[PDB]
């Protein structure tokens, strides 16, 4: 919960403080994120990317964020062949559920 | 104590020299008594005219910068002071150490009364922002946001919602509006149950030892730090009586001669800086007063937190 | 006591090349050396959604708003030219020999015991069944994976390349030789004896395998597929990239190696499915099922640790499978 | 008392280069200077699981669920082109000379005794056996490490380079010259006298060693493999990366130097295994076994401490091994 | 990739320990500077005041 919430605050202060997400164009900027550039692609481009962020509703960042927490855990098979992986997966699923519904309504 | 009918949001107020000395034992963010006294000043100055009752503050603290400096060769810190005037003789005055800090807080003032129906929401929001623009929060002036990108306006959120979904929607809309900060709540039941477990381990331990144990980063040998849930801080949770209550024109050199004075002393409870969407209802996390003046125990807390 | 070695690294025998695919017309496969290569090109695809909904997005307004914004991809496609109806898939195959010697082994006693085990195998029965089944998977064009499944006529020409040229050329009809029957032909026995001589170390074998397929004028051919970077947008998404070596579509070498290894008809499940590829814990990726699970004693590791350590020699069929795994190579041994 | 010096840093004689590998057709090896270089390119592999399971992961549902989610890698591969069957591996080998003189030594008496011991060896029997075996490891293309094991015909051309050009040109057949028997030929003796004159300090030796290998059309060549960072995702895993100097595959210089040093047929185990590389505590990391363990008195260190300090001069083969280690170099001495 | 070739301090002279230590060889990424394949002259150029 604290890691997900610090991710939400990093996205918040990066999307609010710096206009650097729309500072320069390039070839690779990890454009599949589209969460740390909320006012950057809508307050300037009116129909270009705002129509690709409100109808698409980019919330697939949580699936890439789950890879970070799978990197946070090791390859311990004493939990992977036990019910601790089930409890870990259920708490991860409910926490990415609340992270998804917080990430779903960036449009309002 | 009572539930707010609406939840006003004063937006990010820039405070330039707040009081870093919150209490005799705590430095850092100013005491929540400053914010509850601020909302009572707002009620005393425009709350009576709009026929509303501004009670409760949610303290969010987007930015904090203490005017401190770590001396060379010391782990601890010391306060950057000011230069007071000289005496009548020309010598430097005896220095008194006042900690200054720069803040950026946004306040959730719980507004309930018969004035939400008379005036629009935006009018009473704008009038309490104009009244807060000529005030001070903990001893520090509220900076008034001139010539910046865009002025941060208010939103008086009428908490009386037609549905649960619209209510949760506007709570999420307000939490996204006060997001980069950290809401401050009073978690005193956690301090009492930590005192209970501490007294289970070693007897005759008092709750100042439990407060200090929740404060420090203590190490345990097999070396592993004992983990702490959240950002637990020591905060002054009000006052406590030392003298009996004196009559108005009885004590010498009081502020006014019409208000009963009582010599008091702080009560350091436990607070917890948590993020605004860990609460799931912003009509909690507001700081009210609890006096009980016959006993002393003039205290402030966040009732209805958990 | 002869515990197993902690490392066992068998180098891959039966090394194929990247199956370079070109295009041309039938009845001039005899002059099929200057045929133009099948070039991998890009094309734009737009799809409406067709995957299963997860019972929360089954609202009519939600589904209609989702089909109002269809996703755009630009896929790599490899098609034959419009005036060419034959796909020449041409690779070269070395058969190395020395199937039992591992490239890495800690225990000298276990290595000598495994060498003695493979030596008694080859002495009792040489590489005759394995080479016959490898020659079948060369003869029927199983290395044409999906380029075979609707072809009118497939013909495989297998040339034994000596010092600089062909020494013995073969010519098979890959549809009469089925994908599931390992029968005996007359030319297939000569090719099996050639792969037998290459596997036993008694001769050098370099085969050039050239397979033609009447797919049709301008149809789609199916080279192997690369993976993508997933760094860009969702309109120029580039969802499919095909393999190309130098402006020329190609199947990967391990796909050809997997189709040459489809000789395993000895797994404990039904033989009505046909052969699978020789793998330890013999597993298929399409069907998602792991035949020769280690709970039955028919996986490669239990068979090898019974054949080498405790001298419990299996049947001739499961030891054919074990020697096919040693030909396949791998990283065997624990940590 | 003549204690051992605290530091001993012997510089490296027999300096080879990065073995650049290019490609082309056989029978035009005489015009093989403008041959195109073998480029290291990427390809994506998709494997199942084939490692040994640890008796707790042997559940059938867990094994099927593990083969349903396969590991996608991308690997660096280097093949010959489809119209080329010859791998030209070219490096230069510079033999310096002065094998006994260390570059760092504290005890000056130990330095003088080591120089007297090595000069006693050279005057008694010069660099003749060592140079013959180094000339064999240039002659049989052992520096072609895995590019040799299935090669049809290997030919090594060694050009001694004087002032700017060839002074003496050799041309060997590396498959007739065995990988384990150090016989005596006519040209190999001339190369042995040249390396003898190089190691003795009586001349400057710069041998451009070019070796061709009939692998096949489009077959895989095996350059040296680097180590990977492992900082990224597990679908673009990049499991194998290959060495390449500048858009051209290459074998590492120390790999060539190790393959030239496989002259030690004097280790106390059986000589039926053949030569291993000259190392102190003479070890083969493929076989995981260290011959010349210091329990027996046949490692480099106890032989050097008996030869130099207490003057128990070992046998002829063992002092050949000792001077081969001094040619190899290293950081000898305590801390 | 290099196996162990420094001296042993007589406690590491067990043969199983030695083979176990050469089974896990140390890896490095060393910085090297070589001439190109079409270059046989190294030009070192500096100034001296």
């Amino acid at each position: 919960a604290q890691i997900c919430d610090e991710a939400l605050q990093y996205a918040a202060r990066l999307r609010e403080l710096e206009p650097g997400w729309s500072a320069t164009p390039g070839c690779q900027l990890h454009d599949a994120e589209q969460l740390w550039l909320d006012p950057l692609r809508a307050q300037t481009d009116e129909t270009f990317l705002q129509r690709r962020l409100r109808g698409d509703w980019p919330a697939e960042v949580g699936n890439r964020f789950a890879n970070w927490l799978n990197r946070a855990v090791s390859s311990d098979s004493q939990i992977l062949g036990s019910p601790e992986a089930a409890q870990w997966s259920q708490e991860l699923s409910k926490e990415l559920t609340m992270f998804k519904e917080i990430l779903e309504d960036e449009r309002d | 104590v009572t539930d707010p009918e609406a939840l006003l949001l004063l937006p990010r107020l820039s405070i330039q020299n707040a009081n870093a000395i919150s209490s005799p034992l705590t430095w850092g963010f100013p005491s929540p008594g400053a914010f509850t006294g601020f909302v009572h000043a707002l009620q005393r100055r425009v709350g009576i005219s709009l026929d509303i009752e501004l009670d409760g503050v949610g303290i969010v603290c987007h930015r904090f910068e203490a005017q401190i400096s770590q001396p060379a060769g010391k782990r601890t810190k010391v306060f950057n002071l000011t230069r007071n005037p000289l005496n009548r003789d020309g010598s430097t005055a005896a220095i008194v150490e006042e900690g200054r800090a720069h803040l950026e807080v946004s306040l959730l003032l719980g507004v309930h009364g018969d004035g939400l129906d008379d005036h629009p929401a935006q009018e009473i929001a704008r009038q309490v922002q104009e009244q807060a623009g000529a005030m001070r929060l903990a001893g520090g002036s509220i900076l008034p946001w001139c010539n910046e990108r865009f002025p941060a306006p208010n939103a008086e959120l009428l908490m009386l919602g037609g549905s649960d979904e619209q209510r949760r929607k506007n709570q999420r809309r307000l939490t996204r509006r006060l997001l980069p900060g950290f809401a401050l709540v009073s978690r005193e039941a956690l301090l009492q149950q930590h005192l209970e477990t501490l007294r289970t381990t070693l007897p005759e331990a008092t709750t100042l030892d439990a407060l200090l144990d929740l404060c420090r980063i203590n190490f345990e040998p097999p070396w592993q730090v004992r983990d702490k849930p959240g950002w637990l801080v020591p905060i002054p949770a009000g006052y406590n009586a030392l003298s009996p209550l004196y009559l108005p024109g009885e004590v010498r050199n009081a502020r006014d001669r019409e208000t009963p004075l009582r010599f008091v002393e702080n009560l350091f409870g436990l607070g917890e800086w948590l993020s605004p969407h860990r609460v799931a209802a912003l009509s909690d996390l507001l700081w009210y007063h609890h006096a009980e003046p016959d006993k002393g125990l003039y205290r402030w807390s966040t009732p209805r937190f958990v | 006591i002869l515990s197993t070695a902690s490392v066992l690294a068998f180098e891959r025998k039966l090394d194929p090349s990247d199956a370079l695919m070109s295009a041309g017309a039938w009845a001039q496969r005899d002059a099929s050396q200057e045929w133009p290569a099948v070039t991998v090109r890009e094309k734009s695809v737009r799809g409406t959604i067709s995957n299963r909904l997860k019972t929360k997005d089954r609202d009519p307004a939600k589904l209609d708003a989702s089909i109002q914004s269809p996703n755009l991809q630009t896929v790599d496609v490899a098609n034959l030219p419009s005036d060419a109806d034959t796909l020449k898939v041409r690779f070269t195959l070395r058969v190395l020999g020395g199937a039992g010697t591992p490239s890495a082994c800690n225990d000298a006693a276990y290595r000598d015991k495994l060498l003695q085990t493979v030596a008694t195998y080859v002495n009792d029965q040489g590489f005759a069944e394995l080479a016959r089944r490898y020659a079948h998977n060369l003869a029927n064009a199983r290395f044409l994976w999906r380029n075979r499944v609707g072809a009118e006529a497939v013909e495989v020409r297998i040339n034994h390349i000596r010092q600089g040229e062909v020494a013995r050329a073969w010519r098979f009809d890959a549809l009469a030789i089925g994908l599931r029957d390992f029968k005996a032909d007359a030319e297939l026995d000569a090719l099996a004896e050639l792969i037998a001589s290459g596997l036993s170390g008694s001769g050098h074998v370099l085969l050039e395998v050239v397979a033609f397929a009447r797919i049709g004028d301008g149809q789609e051919v199916f080279p192997s597929q690369e993976l993508i970077l997933d760094k860009g947008d969702k309109k120029g998404q580039k969802s499919k990239t095909l393999y190309s070596v130098r402006d020329a579509a190609a199947i990967h070498s391990q796909k050809i190696g997997n189709a040459l290894r489809t000789i395993d008809t000895w797994y404990p499940d039904e033989d009505g499915l046909g052969p699978i590829a020789v793998e330890p814990y013999g597993s298929v990726t399409s069907q998602g099922k792991a035949y020769r699970q280690p709970k039955q004693k028919l996986d490669f590791y239990t068979l090898l640790d019974n054949w080498v350590l405790r001298d419990e020699a299996p049947a001739v069929e499961q030891q054919h499978y074990v020697i096919a795994n040693l030909i396949r190579g791998g990283v065997f041994g624990e940590a």
